[PDB]
C-alpha cells in the first residue's frame, strides 16, 4: 500500500489509511521540510506511530543528510515495548517490498 | 473527594444497587493494592459480571492504564479534575504563568483540567473502531470555554443537542449508542 | 453448504430483572415470550424431524422449562403459562449452559445439537468459570448463537465466535423478528460438525378392520379417550396419537412422508431472481405468475425458465412457497 | 453408604408414578429389585460463601449457651473512611473469588426427489385432441344439461347416510384407570426391554443384559395374563387386544433375534 | 369474504378421449358446472370474489381475474371471458409426445400466488378466507411430486384449503394435499351428477363448513417407499444430508457422496 504523498511517494503497511491520515503526513512533512520545530494532534493511539514513523522512513532515504536519526520517545517503557512493534511490523514490510536487508537499526533503551 | 461520594453512596442504597447491578472497585493511593484490583477488573469484563473502578483522574493509575474494547466502555468523568488551589508549589507554578508569558491565572487551571480530563477519558477510542461512549458528569463541560479547551476529535463529534442531556435522558440515548454500534458492519 | 436437516436447538431465556424493563412497547419479558412463540411455532413448521426444549434461567439457577420434544402445541402452552412469570433474579449463563449439556451430551452424533441463547441483562452471575465451560461445548460440538438484547457483552461475543455461533443484538421490535427467523433455518454444517445415517419409520395410519372387527381399542401414549384408530409402529406397536413423535420404547423417530418432504426445499434453494426495473422487452403487462397488471417499475426472471414475475410474486415464491410457479414447466 | 436407601424414601411417596409401577413389579413376586435401581437462607448462604471470616467464625462460634438472633447483631458490627474503600474491594474481590472455583454440498441423482417416495398409443393423443377441438363450437347448454331431477336427486340419495359416498362408546370408564396404569407398566418395563434390543451390542457385558432382559420379558408377561384373565371375565365386552400386541410383537421380536443370534454363530 | 379459485383440470388428452368413447360426461358440461359453481358463490355475496384456472400439458392460464339473458349483469361478464378463454386454450395447443401428463402443481402455484397478491390488494378492515376448487380430472404425473409437494405446505402456512374434487382417478397425492391443508377430498363417481356435489360439498365456505355434516374423510396412506425400488417401507433409513429414504443399510448413500464412516 504505497502512498504517493506530494512530498514524495511513501509506503505504508496497512491496507487503507483514512483521509486524516492524509493530512497527518502532509503536515508533518511540512514542518519536516521546513526544518522547524512544530506541534500536532493526533486522535487514534494506535496507527499514529505507524503514520508518524512511516513518513520519516520515507524521508529519511529521500533525505537522508536532511535528518540523522530519529529520536522518538514515549511516556512510559510499557508504551514504548509496543511501539517497537509497530517499528517492526513497518520495517518487514518495507523490507519485503525492497526485498534485501537496508542500512537500518531500531532499538529502545 | 472519592471517599466521601463512595461513603455517601455505601450510606444509602444506591451502592448496594450498584453492586447488584455490576462489580465495583475502587483506587487507592498504594499502588500494591491498584494493581490488584486493576487485574480483578480486567478479569471481571472477561466474564460477565463486569466492573465499575472509581479511580482518581490524577491518580498514577489512569495515565497507566490503557482501556480498549470491551475495557471502560463508558468512561465517566465526575467533576472538572481540579486540584487543591491552597497548594502553594501550584501557586508559585500558576503564579509565574500569570506574571510571565500573559496567561490567566483560571485560563491556565482550567486548561491544566481540560487537558487532564481529556488525557483519561480519550483511551477509549485506542483502534480498530472498536465502539465507547464518553460521558462527563458535570455541567461546567457544557460550558464554551471547556469545549474550546476540548480535543478536536472529541469536541466536533460532540453536538449541541445532546450537549445537557438530563442524567436519564443520557441514559437512553447511551442504550440507543450501543445498538447502533453494537450491529456489526 | 450442507445444512443441519435434523437438530436439536434450546431457547434459553434470561428470567433477569432486566428484562423487566419496557424499552419496546409491551413489556420485555412478554415480548420475547410473544416472538418466542412464532419461532417455535415456525421452527417445527419447517424442520419436522428436529426437536426443541426451553430453558428459563432467573435468580441464578436454570430450570428446565420443558424437555426435548416435537410438539409446537406443548411448547406453546409454557410459553404462556410463563407470561405471568415472576422475572425477579439474576442469570447464570453458566448453569444454562451447562444444564443443556448434560442433556445434549448424549444426544445421537448425527444430529446438529444448537443452542439459542436470549441474552436480556447484562451481567453473567455464575457459580463458576464458564471459559472452561466454552472448551468443553467446542469439544460437545454445541452450536451456541445468543441473541442479546439492548448490549453488546463481550462475554457473549466470545461464545457466539469461539463455539461457532452467531451473535446478534435487537436494534428493535420489528429487527428481533428478523434475528429469530434466521435461525429458523438449519445452520450450515461446519468442517468439525460430522453427518450419518439416521434409522427412522414411517407409522401407517390404521382405523378397524371391517366395522368394528378385531378392533384395536387403546387411549394414548403421552384424560385420553378409548381410540378406534392412531398410528402405530413397526416395533412398539404402541397407539401414537400423532406425529412426528419419538418412539418411547424403539427409541427410533417416527415420521410420516410429508414431513419428510417439507424440508426438501433446505436442500435446493431457490436461486434468486435479477431485478430490472424497466420493462426490458417484456410484452406482457399482465404478471405471469399471478396475472396481475404490473404497476411498479420492477421485474423478476430466472436463469432458466426465463419468465417475468413482479414484486409480489418474487416477494411470496422466495418466502413460503420455495420455488418458482412458471419454471416449475 | 446407604445412598440408596435415602433415594428411595424420598421417592417412596413424593411422586406415585415412579414408585407406583416399581412395587407391582414385585407385589406378585416377579423379580428381584436389585435390578430395578441398577438399570436405571439465601442470605446466610451468600455471606457463607462470600466471607470466609465469617465461615471460621461460625465454626468456632457454633452455636453454644447461645442464640441465632444473637449471632445475626454480630453481623454488622481519616482512618475509618479507608476502612469502607477496602471492604468493598476485598468485598468485590471476595464476591469474585466466590464465583471462581479452583461444506458445499452436491448430489448425483435428483430426479429421485421430484418423483420422490410416493409410489405409482401416440395416435390417441392426436385423435383426442381433435376431437376435443370441436366439441365445444356449441356452447352455454346449461338450461338443461348441466343438472337434471333425476340425475340431482340421486346425488342427494348417495349424500345421505345409507347412500354411497357418505359412509358416517364411552361404557367403560373405570377399568380406564387400570389400563393406562397397565399400559405405563408395559412401557415402563418396554423401555428397559428395548433398550438395548435395537443396538446388536456384540459384547457380553452389553449381551449378558439382553439376555436378562430376555428372560425378564417372560417374567414380567407371566403375570400379565393373571390381571387379564380377571378383567376379561367382566362382561366380555370391550376386548383389549392391543395391550396383548406389544407382548406378543415384543415376543416375536425376542423369538426371531434370538433365533438370528444361533444362525450367525 | 371468500376468494373461491377452481383450478379445472382441463387435459385435452383426457377429455379428448372421453369425446373419442362418445361417453355422456363431456369436457363442455364440466366448465357449465364450474360455470353455474362459480356463479353461485359470487351469488352467495357481494363481496365474494372467485377465480378460475384451468390446466395443459403445455401450459395453464387463468380463465378469470346489459343483462341479455336477465340474469345479473356481473355474471354475465364471467361467463363471456371464461366461455372465450377455454376455447382459446383447447383450440389452440401445440404438440408434444415426449410430455403428456397434465399438470397441476404449477397451476396451482398461479393459484397461490394469486391469493398472495390478492391478500396484499384487499383493506385492512375485511379479512379474507381464500380457498382452492382443485378438480381434478387425470392422473397425477410421477416427476410432479416434489414441486406439488411444496405448493401444499405454502397453502397452509397461508391457511388455503384445497378441495379437490378428482373424478374418474383417485389421485393419491392430491388426496394427500387436502388432508395436510384442511381441504375436503370427494370422488363422485357420477359425472353426470358432478354439479351437484358441487353445490352441496363444495360450496360452503370454511367459516360455515363446520357446521354442516359432510362426507367423512377418506384414509390417507402416507406410503414411504425406497429409492432403490420404490415399493413401500415401513423402517425407513435417511442421512443427515440427502434426507432421503433408503432401502438397507449402505456404507455411503449414492445421491450423498458423504465419507459415511461406520460405528
Ligand atoms: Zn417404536
Ligand atoms: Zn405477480
Ligand atoms: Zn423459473
Ligand atoms: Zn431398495
Ligand atoms: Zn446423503
Amino acid at each position: 500500500m504505497k502512498l504517493n504523498v506530494d512530498g514524495l511517494l511513501v509506503y505504508f503497511p496497512y491496507d487503507y489509511i483514512y483521509p486524516e491520515q492524509f493530512s497527518y503526513m502532509r503536515e508533518l512533512k511540512r514542518t519536516l521540510d521546513a526544518k522547524g520545530h512544530g506541534v500536532l494532534e493526533m486522535p487514534s493511539g494506535t496507527g499514529k506511530t505507524v503514520s508518524l514513523l512511516a513518513l520519516i522512513m520515507a524521508y529519511q532515504r529521500a533525505y537522508p543528510l536532511e535528518v540523522t536519526k530519529l529520536i522518538y520517545c514515549s511516556r512510559t517503557v510499557p508504551e514504548i515495548e509496543k511501539v517497537i512493534e509497530e517499528l517492526r511490523k513497518l520495517l518487514n514490510f518495507y523490507e519485503k517490498q525492497e526485498g534485501e536487508k537496508l542500512p537500518f537499526l531500531g532499538l529502545a533503551l | 473527594y472519592m471517599e466521601s461520594t463512595v461513603a455517601s453512596w455505601y450510606e444509602q442504597g444506591i451502592l448496594e444497587n450498584i453492586q447488584r447491578n455490576k462489580l465495583l472497585f475502587i483506587e487507592t493511593q498504594d499502588g500494591a493494592e491498584t494493581s490488584v484490583a486493576l487485574e480483578k477488573y480486567q478479569e471481571a469484563c472477561e466474564n460477565g459480571r463486569g466492573a465499575i473502578l472509581l479511580s482518581v483522574a490524577r491518580g498514577k493509575v489512569s495515565e497507566g492504564i490503557d482501556f480498549v474494547h470491551h475495557y471502560g466502555r463508558a468512561v465517566i468523568m465526575f467533576g472538572v479534575p481540579y486540584v487543591y488551589t491552597q497548594s502553594r508549589i501550584l501557586k508559585a507554578r500558576l503564579e509565574y504563568l500569570r506574571d510571565q508569558f500573559q496567561i490567566r491565572e483560571n485560563d491556565f487551571l482550567t486548561f491544566d483540567a481540560m487537558r487532564h480530563a481529556a488525557q483519561c477519558v480519550g483511551r477509549a477510542i485506542r483502534g480498530k473502531t472498536d465502539y465507547g461512549l464518553m460521558v462527563f458528569a458535570d455541567k461546567r463541560f457544557a460550558r464554551g470555554d471547556k469545549r474550546g479547551k476540548l480535543p478536536r476529535w472529541i469536541q466536533e463529534h460532540l453536538t449541541d443537542a445532546n450537549l445537557n442531556l438530563t442524567v436519564d435522558e443520557g441514559v437512553q440515548v447511551a442504550k440507543y449508542f450501543l445498538r447502533q454500534m453494537a450491529q456489526p458492519f | 453448504v450442507r445444512l443441519g436437516m435434523m437438530r436439536h436447538l434450546y431457547v434459553v431465556v434470561d428470567g433477569s430483572r432486566t428484562m423487566e424493563d419496557q424499552d419496546l412497547k409491551p413489556n420485555r419479558l412478554t415480548c420475547t415470550l410473544k416472538l418466542l412463540e412464532y419461532f417455535v411455532e415456525e421452527y417445527f413448521d419447517q424442520n419436522p424431524i428436529s426437536q426443541i426444549g426451553i430453558i428459563v434461567t432467573k435468580s441464578k439457577r436454570a430450570e428446565k422449562l420443558t424437555e426435548l420434544s416435537g410438539n409446537p402445541r406443548k411448547h406453546i402452552t409454557s410459553l404462556k403459562k410463563a407470561v405471568d412469570m415472576t422475572c425477579h433474579g439474576e442469570p447464570s449463563l453458566y448453569n444454562s449452559l451447562s444444564i443443556a449439556m448434560q442433556t445434549l451430551k448424549h444426544m445421537p452424533g448425527h444430529t446438529s445439537r444448537e443452542v439459542l441463547i436470549i441474552f436480556s441483562s447484562l451481567t453473567t452471575c455464575d457459580p463458576s468459570n464458564i471459559y472452561d465451560l466454552i472448551k468443553t461445548l467446542k469439544a460437545a460440538k454445541i452450536r451456541v448463537s445468543v441473541i442479546g438484547l439492548s448490549a453488546e457483552v463481550r462475554v457473549c461475543t466470545v461464545l457466539a465466535r469461539e463455539t461457532g455461533g452467531t451473535y446478534h443484538v435487537i436494534l428493535d421490535e420489528s429487527h428481533y423478528k428478523e434475528l429469530l427467523t434466521h435461525h429458523v433455518s438449519p445452520p450450515p454444517a461446519s468442517s468439525s460438525s460430522e453427518c450419518s445415517l439416521i434409522r427412522m419409520g414411517f407409522p401407517q395410519h390404521t382405523i378397524a378392520s371391517l366395522s368394528d372387527q378385531d378392533a384395536k381399542p387403546s387411549f394414548s401414549m403421552a384424560e385420553p379417550g378409548l381410540t378406534l384408530g392412531g398410528y402405530f409402529c413397526p416395533q412398539c406397536r404402541a397407539k401414537y396419537c400423532e406425529l412426528p413423535v419419538e418412539c418411547k420404547i424403539c427409541g427410533l423417530t417416527l415420521v410420516s412422508a410429508p414431513h419428510l418432504a417439507r424440508s426438501y426445499h433446505h436442500l435446493f434453494p431457490l436461486d434468486a431472481f435479477q431485478e430490472i426495473p424497466l420493462e426490458e422487452y417484456n410484452g406482457e403487462r399482465f404478471c405471469y405468475g399471478c396475472q396481475g397488471e404490473l404497476k411498479d417499475q420492477h421485474v423478476y426472471v430466472c436463469a432458466v425458465c426465463q419468465n417475468v414475475f413482479c414484486v409480489d410474486c418474487d416477494v411470496f415464491v422466495h418466502d413460503s412457497l420455495h420455488c418458482c410457479p412458471g419454471c416449475i414447466h | 453408604a446407604n445412598k440408596e436407601l435415602e433415594e428411595k424414601n424420598r421417592m417412596l411417596q413424593e411422586d406415585p408414578v415412579l414408585f407406583q409401577l416399581y412395587k407391582d413389579l414385585v407385589v406378585s413376586q416377579v423379580i428381584s429389585a436389585e435390578e430395578f435401581w441398577a438399570n436405571r437462607s439465601d442470605i446466610i448462604e451468600s455471606i457463607f460463601r462470600t466471607y470466609p471470616a465469617v465461615k471460621m467464625k461460625y465454626a468456632e462460634n457454633v452455636p453454644h449457651n447461645m442464640t441465632e438472633k444473637e449471632f445475626w447483631t454480630r453481623f454488622f458490627q481519616e482512618n475509618s473512611n479507608a476502612a469502607i474503600i477496602k471492604r468493598f474491594n476485598h468485598h468485590s474481590a471476595m464476591v469474585l473469588a466466590a464465583g471462581l472455583r479452583k461444506i458445499a454440498l452436491n448430489l448425483k441423482k435428483s430426479d429421485r426427489y421430484y418423483h420422490g417416495p410416493t409410489p405409482i398409443t401416440s395416435q390417441d393423443i392426436i385423435n383426442s385432441f381433435q376431437s376435443i377441438r370441436q366439441e365445444m363450437e356449441a356452447y352455454t347448454p346449461k338450461l338443461t344439461q348441466v343438472l337434471s331431477s333425476s340425475a340431482a336427486s340421486s346425488t342427494i340419495t348417495a349424500l345421505s347416510p345409507g347412500g354411497a359416498l357418505m359412509q358416517g362408546q364411552m361404557v367403560p370408564n373405570d377399568i380406564q384407570s387400570e389400563l393406562k396404569h397397565l399400559y405405563v407398566a408395559v412401557g415402563e418395563l418396554l423401555r428397559h426391554f428395548w433398550s438395548c434390543f435395537p443396538v446388536n451390542t456384540p459384547f457380553l457385558e452389553e449381551k449378558v443384559v439382553k439376555m436378562k432382559s430376555n428372560l425378564e420379558r417372560f417374567q414380567v408377561t407371566k403375570l400379565c395374563p393373571f390381571q387379564e384373565k380377571i378383567r376379561r371375565q367382566y362382561l366380555s365386552t370391550n376386548l383389549v387386544s392391543h395391550i396383548e400386541e406389544m407382548l406378543q410383537t415384543a415376543y416375536n421380536k425376542l423369538h426371531t433375534w434370538q433365533s438370528r443370534r444361533l444362525m450367525k454363530k | 369474504l371468500n376468494l373461491l379459485v377452481i383450478v379445472v383440470d382441463a387435459n385435452p388428452i383426457w377429455w379428448g378421449k372421453q369425446a373419442l368413447k362418445e361417453s355422456q360426461f363431456t369436457l363442455s358440461k364440466c366448465i357449465d358446472a364450474v360455470m353455474v359453481l362459480g356463479n353461485s358463490h359470487l351469488f352467495m355475496n357481494r363481496s365474494n370474489k372467485l377465480a378460475v384456472i384451468a390446466s395443459h400439458i403445455q401450459e395453464s392460464r387463468f380463465l378469470y381475474p346489459g343483462s341479455k339473458d336477465g340474469k345479473y349483469e356481473l355474471l354475465t361478464s364471467a361467463n363471456e371471458v371464461i366461455v372465450e378463454e377455454i376455447k382459446d386454450l383447447m383450440t389452440k395447443s401445440d404438440i408434444k409426445g415426449q410430455h403428456t401428463e397434465t399438470l397441476l402443481a404449477g397451476s396451482l402455484a398461479k393459484a397461490l400466488c394469486y391469493i398472495h397478491r390478492m391478500n396484499k390488494e384487499v383493506k385492512d378492515n375485511q379479512e379474507m378466507k381464500s380457498r382452492i376448487l382443485v378438480i381434478k380430472a387425470a392422473e397425477d404425473s410421477a416427476l410432479q411430486y416434489m414441486n406439488f409437494m411444496n405448493v401444499i405446505f405454502a397453502a397452509q402456512k397461508q391457511n388455503i384449503l384445497i378441495d379437490a374434487c378428482v373424478l374418474d382417478s383417485d389421485s393419491g397425492l392430491l388426496q394427500q394435499a387436502c388432508d395436510i391443508t384442511g381441504g375436503l377430498y370427494l370422488k363422485v363417481p357420477q359425472m353426470p351428477s358432478l354439479l351437484q356435489y358441487l353445490l352441496w360439498v363444495f360450496l360452503p365456505d370454511q367459516d360455515q363448513r363446520s357446521q354442516l355434516i359432510l362426507p367423512p374423510p377418506v384414509h390417507v396412506d402416507y406410503r414411504a417407499a425406497c429409492f432403490c425400488h420404490r415399493n413401500l417401507i415401513e423402517i425407513g433409513y435417511v442421512c443427515s444430508v440427502c434426507l432421503s429414504i433408503f432401502c438397507n443399510f449402505s456404507p455411503i448413500c449414492t445421491t450423498c457422496e458423504t465419507a459415511f464412516k461406520i460405528s
